[PDB]
């Protein structure tokens, strides 16, 4: 994040040290500066690593959720008048990159609620602006079967009741892991089958744990339907706040398939250039 | 002990290791 060291002047050099000659094999990177094998000049650096903190890299509202709601009517069933969406950065690839160049992290988080609405017909009749109702459903909380089921009462859900037409909605989240880091790979399962008991039982999915378990969002119209059917989507934008990471990995190389390191696809990810070609 | 004496101006005529980096 601070300034970097200034370049200072080297004159010829005729000496048994050999700063350039090395052993990678130690594991070590040579830290070696433009001063050791070429001549330099002297120069007074005002460069600063300052937009490649841990905090500018991450910096950003990233899109993880398009939530789709309807306003149409309880009898058409082709209509989804509430939207439930398990919170995760997964369902998108950018921020899930971001995040994957590290093993672990912990921060706060800021979700930025971006609604757009739009009619289907034209021949029913308009609208009144509406009103959505965002509950935040906490694992073992009662999830909403209907959008008018008593689960919308929210007296200990957090609720955001978003007017159409407002800035988008935003709330911010403390570091809510049950573990001391979040964490981006669990490299084992939630179960331990035992010897002896069926195959049916104690079989759980690598690499899934409770760890990234924080329950889902459920999103509605809390307005009546109009005559007219009114579709309803909400983006969700997470950026990450007072980020700390931990255990740098190389990103991504090929495309994600799932919600784990799975690939299937697109593995050949370098083009073709010759050796000697610049 | 000897005596000289020039009787000229000119004096002319007076008598007679391994490892290294460039
Ligand atoms: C006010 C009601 C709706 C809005 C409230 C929703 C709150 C949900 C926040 C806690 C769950 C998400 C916490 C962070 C998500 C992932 O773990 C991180 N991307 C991990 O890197």
């Amino acid at each position: 994040a601070n300034n970097l060291p200034d370049t200072q002047s080297s004159g010829p050099a005729h000496s048994k040290e050999t700063p350039a000659l090395t052993a990678v094999e130690t594991g070590a990177t040579n830290p070696l500066v433009p001063s050791d094998t070429v001549q330099t000049r002297h120069v007074i650096q005002k460069r600063t690593r300052s937009e490649s903190t841990v905090e500018s890299f991450f910096a950003r509202g990233a899109c993880v959720a398009i939530i789709e709601v309807d306003n149409d009517a309880p009898t058409k069933r082709a209509s989804k008048l509430f939207s439930i969406w398990k919170i995760t950065y997964k369902d998108t690839v950018q921020l899930r990159r971001k995040l994957e160049f590290f093993t672990y992290s912990r921060f706060d988080m800021e979700l930025t609620f971006v609604v757009t609405s739009n009619y289907t017909d034209a021949n029913n009749g308009h609208a009144l602006n509406q009103v959505y109702q965002i509950m935040y459903i906490p694992p073992g909380a009662p999830i909403p079967g209907k959008w008018n089921d008593y689960t919308w009462q929210t007296s200990s859900n957090p609720s955001l009741f978003y007017t159409y037409g407002a800035p988008p909605a935003r709330i911010s989240v403390p570091y809510v892991g049950i573990a001391n880091a979040y964490s981006h790979f669990y490299d084992g399962f939630a179960k331990v089958p035992l010897a002896g008991q069926a195959s049916t039982e104690g079989d759980s999915l690598y690499g899934a744990a409770s760890l990234n378990d924080f329950g889902s969002l459920a999103v509605r119209v809390v307005n009546d339907h109009n005559p007219t059917k009114l579709t309803s989507k909400i983006r969700v934008y997470m950026k990450p706040k007072h980020v700390r990471v931990w255990c740098p990995r190389p990103p991504r190389a090929v495309p994600y398939y799932g919600p784990g390191v799975d690939y299937k696809d697109g593995l050949a990810p370098l083009p073709e250039k010759g050796l000697t070609t610049y | 002990n000897y005596t000289t004496i020039n009787y000229y101006r000119d004096s002319a005529s007076n008598a007679a290791d391994r490892v290294m980096q460039l």
